[PDB]
Order: structure tokens, then C-alpha cells, then sequence
């Protein structure tokens, strides 16, 4: 019952870092997709959740990361804790 | 025009463009998709005029509309089920490990449905990766063609909009909005490039704003690796300044067939 999937990505400043090279053609900014859990793997604009290890790419323009993140992954440990059960549910809903 | 009481509705496909789209049964056990129209982002009254011109497009190619539900709302759009998806998540997945012949019979069933909608004089006006999809079979199909003259969403519209095509624009698309059979093969030539790069965005160091002004002045995309000279030839003569010195979908379509390997 392992809780994190990758431990050296836990810090926000940590995800950070890796948004060295994101493309500038990707419609959403690295804070927003580090504030969400996630880090750049260096391929194209594919993100990873750094406790779920769920994978988000081909974002489009107007996208929330926290909504994504709880769209595909809403049993995440991270995004229950940081947002709530209701937040969560009213997505999948 | 279905019937929506002769429908099922058993799985949740996406939410891309339009709205919701499902997986059902039909007449009684036959594989459909069902796209469902959100309220105020269609030109509705056009687009059920234009589904008639729609129905009539058949080809092997192109993904076949079977139908419509018009006397309710939302409008639901019946058509071929495609189980594989949008092209450009299929290329996107590492695990299918494709040979470049696979690269190529991709870019052959696109070029095929695009010479059907030539000789029909049909235009897609937005055709990319993520607009073909794939069927079970690894058949890839032209899909959403024309739909974006009933788009009311304000950012997909305008040339500098927040959703506009940019990186699959020609220059007098970009500068003029001159839309013409010239303005699909230039388009044809980036999917091309989508699919040897096995779905990079194009000009992914650059912004829509920068795109714009350097295909302007002449940049071009790059060689994908796993093009081959010739291959690169290809997508490279729908990129040219001049639209008239563009090829047709036909002569695109015998230099496919001629590097066939
Ligand atoms: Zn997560």
C-alpha cells in the first residue's frame, strides 16, 4: 500500500525544475500543473502525478489541472487530501 | 432521421469538441458513436441542413454519418464506431511501436478520403491528427469534416483566437483567411508530419503568434525522423508559398502509392 510514486517530484519547487524545457506551445503554465501534483517527463506536453503516477497529456486551451486531475485520477490521495471528497465527486458527477 | 427509441446507450467515449460523445447499439445490435451537441455551440438550424449533404459523402476512408436526431435537444449525431480514437492519441501511445510502413498506410487512408472530398468538391477546413480516428482494424478515417463552419465558439473562429488551427493554417489563411482546396492539402501535409513524428505538436517551441509569422517569412517543419527522404518530399510540396503549386489529393495520393514499400 506504497502512498507516493515518486518521491524526489514531493516538493513543488521539486516539479518545478523539470518545466526547465515545456514547450511553449502547451495552453497551460507549468505553476499551475506543479500546484496540481504534476511534472514534466520531457516528452511533448505529458505530465505525471507525483503520488496517483497518473499521466495527463494533449492539453487543450481553458484547461484546469485540478479538474483533469480529478476527471481521470479521482482516486488520488494527493487531490482528496488538497481538495476534498466533494470536490472530487462533483467532477465525476 | 433515427429514431431515438431504436438506440442504446452503453459506454462514455469523450468530451473533445461539440460535447459528450457515447457508444450504443442502433437497428438492433449494430456498433455506432453517438455525438452529443451542448447547448450554444452549434449554428443548429445550418448544420441540419447541412447533414443532408453530409449523409450523402460515402467512402471507405471517411467515417460514414448514419444518421441524426433533430426533433429534440440535443441533437444527436449518429455515426461509424471507431474504437481505437483520435489519431493523434494513437500515435501519442509508445506501446504500438509502428513501422514507418504503418506511418505510411496511415497517411494513404487519409490522402484516399481526402481525394473522395476533392472530387466532391467537400472541404474539411479543419483537418488534423486529432480530427481522423481509428477503428479496430488500425484503419485510419477522416472525421468532423466541414464542422467547423457551425462552430459558434468565438476562439475557434478568428485566425488569432485561443483555438484557431494556426499550426495547420497556410500563409494566406493566416493573412487572409483565402480558404481553398489549397488551404486542406497544406493542412494534409502538417498531419502528415503529425503522424511521422508520432503526434508532436507542430512547432512546439513556438507560440501560435510565432508559427504564424515564421511560416510567413518561409519556416518550414523539420525532416521527421522516421520520414525518409522521399516521404519528406511529399509532405513538404504541400507547404509551398504559392498555392497553385501545391499538388491535388490525387497526385498526392500516386506519390504515396509510389513509395509503398
Ligand atoms: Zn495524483
Amino acid at each position: 500500500g506504497s502512498s507516493i510514486s515518486n518521491l524526489s517530484m514531493q516538493t513543488h519547487a521539486a516539479r518545478m525544475r523539470t518545466f526547465m524545457y515545456w514547450p511553449s506551445s502547451v495552453p497551460v503554465q507549468p505553476e499551475q500543473l506543479a500546484s496540481a501534483g504534476f511534472y514534466y517527463v520531457g516528452r511533448n506536453d505529458d505530465v505525471k502525478c507525483f503520488c496517483c503516477d497518473g499521466g495527463l497529456r494533449c492539453w487543450e486551451s481553458g484547461d484546469d489541472p485540478w479538474v483533469e486531475h480529478a476527471k481521470w485520477f479521482p482516486r488520488c490521495e494527493f487531490l482528496i487530501r488538497m481538495k476534498g471528497q466533494e470536490f472530487v465527486d462533483e467532477i465525476q458527477g | 432521421e433515427i429514431d431515438p427509441k431504436d438506440l442504446t446507450f452503453l459506454k462514455e467515449l469523450g468530451t473533445g469538441q461539440f460535447g459528450v460523445v457515447k457508444y450504443g447499439k442502433w437497428r438492433g445490435q449494430y456498433d455506432v458513436a453517438i455525438k452529443m451537441i451542448k447547448e450554444g455551440s452549434m449554428s443548429e438550424d445550418e448544420f441540419i441542413e447541412e447533414a443532408k449533404v453530409m449523409m450523402n459523402l460515402s467512402h471507405e476512408k471517411l467515417v460514414q454519418l448514419y444518421g441524426v436526431c433533430t426533433k429534440q435537444r440535443p441533437i444527436f449525431i449518429i455515426t461509424e464506431y471507431m474504437a481505437n480514437g483520435c489519431l493523434l492519441n494513437y500515435l501519442r501511445e509508445m506501446r504500438h511501436r509502428f513501422q514507418t510502413q504503418q506511418l505510411l498506410e496511415m497517411c494513404k487512408d487519409v490522402c484516399e478520403a481526402m481525394e473522395y472530398l476533392e472530387s466532391k468538391q467537400f472541404l474539411h477546413r479543419d483537418l488534423a491528427a486529432r480530427n481522423c480516428l481509428v477503428n479496430d482494424q488500425g484503419v485510419v478515417k477522416v472525421s468532423d469534416f466541414g464542422l467547423s463552419r457551425y462552430v459558434l465558439d468565438d476562439e475557434y473562429t478568428s485566425s488569432v483566437g485561443s483555438k484557431f488551427p494556426v499550426r495547420w493554417s497556410p500563409p494566406e489563411v493566416l493573412m487572409y483567411s483565402k480558404f481553398s482546396s489549397k488551404s486542406d492539402i497544406w493542412a494534409f501535409g502538417v498531419l502528415m508530419w503529425e503522424i511521422y513524428s508520432l503526434g508532436k505538436m507542430p512547432y512546439e517551441r513556438f507560440t501560435n503568434s510565432e508559427t504564424a509569422e515564421h511560416i510567413a517569412q518561409g519556416l518550414r517543419l523539420y525532416r521527421p525522423h522516421l520520414a525518409s527522404e522521399k516521404v519528406y518530399t511529399i509532405m513538404y510540396s504541400c507547404w509551398h508559398e504559392k498555392a497553385d503549386e501545391r499538388p491535388t489529393f490525387k497526385i498526392l495520393l500516386s506519390n504515396i502509392l509510389d513509395v509503398m514499400d
